[PDB]
């Protein structure tokens, strides 16, 4: 019934016979696409300025690595910022937690979030009945996968752009530890010298 | 007839009072008995006004009417024949609101009496030429009134702000009117 | 019709509405006394940003530039915020209760033979509309109205955006690419104030 | 109706019917009816003390921020002290005195409905009636009697009073935990943040808190 079945579960989790807490099938088909979102932003977020600066279309102040944008102080802070980077992530935690928790109590009451007034959007966030596919004007504007089939097709389409994402992000971090550069300087110095620039290495 | 044309008045106020516009967003009148105070204060306050502003100018056709205070009785000498006769009067006054006609006849000469009246409207002696005729007077008298109780907060902070009286003042706004405003 | 080939339209934009396209993906229209308010306000916008937009280029080819304001129109200072808060205050009010009551306002308050005719709530015609231009094609107007508007709100919107980032009035913004498109563009300008 | 966390239902105990009832009281405290009573008149009382001293700071520091007079609140005890002839001891025992009978009267209308009522103090029978937990009202408590108005007047005006109320207080404890973090006044915390707000935050100095 779940999107993405090609049928991989040496460790019995989704078998539904006396499941509880977190190692629920509604549960976890929804942290796999949550996840599967974000990596793909991540996959895409992370090697875009090292892609397009080295294009030529960045300054040369911008054009950072990933890791060196002052996530992590210490493999480098950036300094050309509206501000610090904990006055943002104050602004981010505010923002997260009304747009995590709004989502929360979908999951946790189909209808909630339809009712109680929020400066008009009240009549958007309705939901789906489906927790992980809300749709809606909001998150379907141009209301894709219009028929049943089209639509299991694109949910096929997404699990597994994700799930290579995932992989993606599991590569540019393991990647950065041995390296110590950005997976786009690996790849560029692995298409001069692929045998040279390499695990074993 | 109403402060806001298109607005509907508060249910409280229906025209029956002298410039009823419809005007209590904070339901000062809401309660009979406050309303019933709030009338007085209301004619009694622009009474004193209209004899204030009325005064300031026709005395400034001079000098600062604010440091008037700096004018042949010492100062508590007068301060005193001014607290028995407004104590006196003031008393009298506030017992026509404490019950409607408890008092209308002279103590001494009780032969007078000042005939059946509304409340802070009093007549008898005090309607002599019994002038311009029944509510409309009352409600020139409200409107009259009002701007004359506004115009004294002006007076008030026109001196706490240019330092000149009133006449003053404007002849400085029209000096150069573009400049003489709050905003400069 | 519609705004996007595959979408179907809500239940509140009916199409009634002059220049109504199923565009609310917000569902800011879904309350009926929202959508009476914001079509004032998009109304409001769009008329402003339309002498606005007007304003700036009628006034660029006879002389960055709009940004720019203080002594310079024989003017060595004159202060004057007065005149517009007391005008402005006492003409927007008038629209306020038009709104606020549909009809109340119709009048002259001073000379009260005077009358601007029931109109639509922000269409208010007679002395707003000389030019006998009542009848004849009024929603097709009004779709007119909303589109020039749109156009003119995100021109605007445009123009600054430029007269920041490059520091250009929108004609010299124009003729800053006449010479040198490839070589002066927004990925030059991001850029700067 | 409105909730404090949409979607979560507000407990059984809150109807809809008090002012500023948003289905809040994750912790069960005011569960039984009496002792919920007595929380609505600790959270008014709480909140007019806190809106006065609120109102009470915001204008002083202004007064201070605006002619080199008027002092900080923080050390503005002292100076109407030391300045003026007056002592603490008595002060805080005068206090006591008022606060002690003004209170301990309100202490026996809690328990008591009408109790005070009885005109048993200065024939001030009708007064100190009863009316609703929390507002007593009569010419004396509401004067202009806007208690003794209209039904519907009143009511938003509990809600009005209960909000400021609960943001006063709020209000209140951030000066009181800004002089803390940042040692100046409160149009110098806000004049600071108002010509550079990107930088002058607590992320600069004023820690977790
Ligand atoms: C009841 C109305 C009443 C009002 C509104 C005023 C108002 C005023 N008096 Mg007056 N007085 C009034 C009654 C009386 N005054 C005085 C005797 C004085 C004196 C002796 C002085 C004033 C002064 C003042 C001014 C204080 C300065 C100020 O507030 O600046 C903000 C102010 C314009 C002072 C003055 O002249 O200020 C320049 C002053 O020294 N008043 C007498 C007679 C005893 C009064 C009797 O009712
Ligand atoms: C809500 C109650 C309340 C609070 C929070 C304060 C808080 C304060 N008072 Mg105040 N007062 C309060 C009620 C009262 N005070 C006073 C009378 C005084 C005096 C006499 C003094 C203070 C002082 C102080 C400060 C002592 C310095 C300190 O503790 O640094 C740690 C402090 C900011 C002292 C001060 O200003 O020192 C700087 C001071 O001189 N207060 C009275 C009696 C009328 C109060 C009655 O409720
Ligand atoms: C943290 C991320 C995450 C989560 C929560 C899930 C969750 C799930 N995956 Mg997995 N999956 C993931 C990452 C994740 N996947 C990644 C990165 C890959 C690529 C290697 C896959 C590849 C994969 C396959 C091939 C299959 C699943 C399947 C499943 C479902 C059953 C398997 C199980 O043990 O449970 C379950 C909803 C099964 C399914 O879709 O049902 C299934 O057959 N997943
Ligand atoms: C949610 C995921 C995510 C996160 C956390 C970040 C985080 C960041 N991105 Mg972004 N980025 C993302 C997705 C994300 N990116 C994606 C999906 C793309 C593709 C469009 C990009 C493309 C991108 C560019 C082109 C740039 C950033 C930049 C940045 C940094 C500054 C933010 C800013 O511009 O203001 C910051 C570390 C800027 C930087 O300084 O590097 C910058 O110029 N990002
Ligand atoms: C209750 C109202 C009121 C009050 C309190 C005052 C008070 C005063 N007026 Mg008066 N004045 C008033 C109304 C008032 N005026 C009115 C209605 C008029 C006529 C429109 C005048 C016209 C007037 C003149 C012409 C003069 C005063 C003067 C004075 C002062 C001298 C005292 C006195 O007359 O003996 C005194 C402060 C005299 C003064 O300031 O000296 C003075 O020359 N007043
Ligand atoms: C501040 C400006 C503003 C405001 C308040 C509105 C308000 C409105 N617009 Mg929008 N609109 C605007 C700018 C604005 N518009 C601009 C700049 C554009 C161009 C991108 C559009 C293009 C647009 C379209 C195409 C449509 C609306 C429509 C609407 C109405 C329904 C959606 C809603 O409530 O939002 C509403 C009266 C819809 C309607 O029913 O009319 C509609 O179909 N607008
Ligand atoms: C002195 C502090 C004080 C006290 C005694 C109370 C007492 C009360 N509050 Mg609270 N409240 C306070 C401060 C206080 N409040 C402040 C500062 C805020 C703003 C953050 C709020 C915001 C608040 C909400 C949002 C709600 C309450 C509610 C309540 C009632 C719920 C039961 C309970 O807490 O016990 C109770 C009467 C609930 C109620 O129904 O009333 C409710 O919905 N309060
Ligand atoms: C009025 C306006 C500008 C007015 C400008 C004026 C008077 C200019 C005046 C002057 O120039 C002169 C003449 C001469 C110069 O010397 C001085 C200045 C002062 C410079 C701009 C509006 C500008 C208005 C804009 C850009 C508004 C855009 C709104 C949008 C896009 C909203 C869209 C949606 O709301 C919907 C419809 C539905 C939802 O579901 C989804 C979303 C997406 C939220
Ligand atoms: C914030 C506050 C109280 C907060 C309490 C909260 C949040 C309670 C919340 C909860 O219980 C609920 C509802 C439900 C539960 O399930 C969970 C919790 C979460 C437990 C009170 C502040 C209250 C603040 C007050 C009363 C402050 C007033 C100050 C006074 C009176 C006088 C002082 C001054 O005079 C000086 C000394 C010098 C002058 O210069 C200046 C002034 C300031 C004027
Ligand atoms: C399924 C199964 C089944 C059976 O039964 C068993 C087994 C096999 C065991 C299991 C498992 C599997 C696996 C392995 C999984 C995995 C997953 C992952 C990795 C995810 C990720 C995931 C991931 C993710 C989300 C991520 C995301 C990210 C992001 C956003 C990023 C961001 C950023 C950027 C841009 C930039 C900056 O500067 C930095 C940062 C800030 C950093
Ligand atoms: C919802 C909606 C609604 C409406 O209706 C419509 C619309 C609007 C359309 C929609 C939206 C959408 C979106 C947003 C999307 C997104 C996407 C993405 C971003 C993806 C990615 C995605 C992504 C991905 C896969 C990624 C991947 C990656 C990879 C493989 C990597 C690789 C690598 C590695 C590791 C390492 C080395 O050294 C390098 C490399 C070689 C580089």
């Amino acid at each position: 019934s779940l999107p993405g079945d090609f049928g991989f579960d040496p460790l019995g989790l989704l078998d539904p016979v006396n499941s509880g807490g977190f190692i629920e099938p509604k549960w976890l088909q929804y942290s796999e696409v949550i996840h599967a979102r974000w990596a793909m932003l991540g996959a895409a977020g992370c090697i875009a300025p090292e892609v397009l600066g080295a294009a030529g279309l960045i300054p040369d102040a911008t054009n950072i690595k990933w890791f060196e944008s002052g996530v992590i102080p210490p493999a480098g802070s950036y300094n050309g910022y509206w501000a610090d980077p904990y006055t943002i992530f104050f602004v981010e935690i505010v923002a997260m937690q009304f747009a995590e928790l709004r989502r929360l109590q979908d999951f946790r009451y189909p209808g909630s979030m339809g009712q109680q007034y929020f400066l008009g959007l009240e009549a958007i966030f309705k939901g789906s009945g489906d927790a992980a596919y809300p749709g809606g004007p909001f998150f379907n504007l141009f209301n894709l996968g219009k028929t049943e089939a089209a639509m299991k097709e694109l949910k096929l389409k997404e699990i597994k752009n994700g799930r290579l994402a995932m992989l993606a992000m599991l590569g540019y971090g393991a990647q950065a530890v041995m390296t110590g550069k950005g997976p786009f300087q690996n790849l560029v110095e692995h298409l001069a010298d692929p045998v040279n620039n390499n695990i074993l290495t | 007839p109403l402060w806001l044309p298109g607005s509907t008045p508060p249910a409280h106020l229906k025209g029956d009072l002298p410039g009823d516009f419809g005007f209590d967003p904070l339901g000062l009148g809401a309660n009979a008995e406050s309303l019933k105070w709030f009338k007085e204060s209301e004619l009694v306050h622009s009474r004193w006004a209209m004899a204030a502003v009325a005064g300031i100018l026709v005395q400034e056709i001079d000098v600062f009417w604010y440091n008037a205070g700096k004018e042949p009785l010492g100062p508590l000498g007068l301060l005193a024949v001014e607290f028995f006769l407004m104590h006196w009067v003031e008393v009298r006054r506030w017992q026509d609101l404490r019950k409607p006609g408890s008092v209308d006849q002279d103590p001494i000469f009780s032969q007078y009496k000042l005939p059946p009246h509304e409340v802070g409207y009093p007549g008898g002696v005090f309607a002599p030429f019994i002038p311009g005729d029944l509510a409309e007077l009352k409600v020139k008298e409200i409107k009259n009134g009002r701007l004359a109780m506004l115009a004294f907060v002006g007076f008030v902070m026109a001196a706490q702000v240019t330092g000149k009286g009133p006449i003053a003042a404007l002849q400085e706004h029209l000096a150069d009117p573009w400049g003489t405003t709050i905003f400069s | 019709k519609l705004w996007a080939p595959g979408v179907v339209a809500p239940e509140y934009l009916k199409g009634d509405l002059a220049g109504d396209y199923g565009w609310d993906p917000l569902g800011l229209g879904a309350d009926p006394t929202a959508l009476k308010w914001y079509r004032q306000s998009e109304l409001q916008h769009a008329r402003w940003a339309m002498l606005g937009v007007a304003g700036v280029l009628v006034q660029e080819i006879v002389k960055a530039g709009l940004p720019q304001n203080l002594p310079e129109p024989f003017t060595n200072i004159n202060m004057l915020l007065a005149w517009e808060f007391i005008l402005m205050h006492w003409v927007e009010v008038r629209r306020w209760q038009d709104y606020k009551n549909f009809g109340s306002v119709n009048e002259d308050p001073i000379f009260k033979g005077n009358k601007v005719p029931n109109p639509e709530m922000g269409y208010p015609g007679g002395i707003f509309d000389p030019f006998g231009f009542s009848k004849g094609n009024l929603k097709e107007l009004q779709t007119k109205e909303i589109k020039n508007g749109r156009l003119a709100m995100i021109a605007y919107m445009a123009f600054i955006l430029q007269a920041q980032a490059t520091g250009k009035g929108p004609l010299a913004a124009l003729s800053a690419h006449l010479s040198n498109p490839f070589g002066n563009n927004i990925l030059k300008n991001i850029g700067t104030c | 109706r409105p909730v404090w966390f949409p979607g979560n239902p507000p407990p059984a105990h809150l109807d809809g019917s008090l002012a500023g009832d948003y289905g809040f009281d994750p912790l069960f405290l005011g569960q039984e009816p009496q002792t919920l009573k007595w929380y609505v008149q600790a959270e008014l009382v709480h909140g007019r003390f806190a809106m006065l001293g609120a109102a009470g700071i915001i204008l002083t520091s202004i007064g201070a921020k605006v002619g080199l007079g008027f002092p900080e609140w923080y050390d503005a005890g002292k100076v109407v002290v030391e300045k003026n002839n007056i002592d603490f001891p008595t002060l805080m025992v005068i206090q006591f005195y008022l606060m002690g009978w003004a209170e301990t009267k309100r202490w026996y209308d809690f328990k008591n409905p009408g109790s005070q009522a009885d005109g048993s103090f200065l024939g001030f029978t009708e007064e100190f009636k009863g009316l609703e937990n929390g507002y007593p009202g009569g010419r004396f408590f509401d004067p202009m009697g806007l208690s003794r108005g209209d039904a519907a007047k009143y009511q938003e005006y509990k809600q009005k009073e209960v909000k400021n109320g609960r943001l006063a207080m709020i209000a209140c404890l951030g000066f009181a935990a800004q002089y803390a973090a940042t040692g100046k006044g409160p149009l110098d915390n806000l004049a600071d943040h108002l010509a550079d707000p990107n930088h002058v935050n607590f992320a600069t100095n004023g820690v977790s808190n």
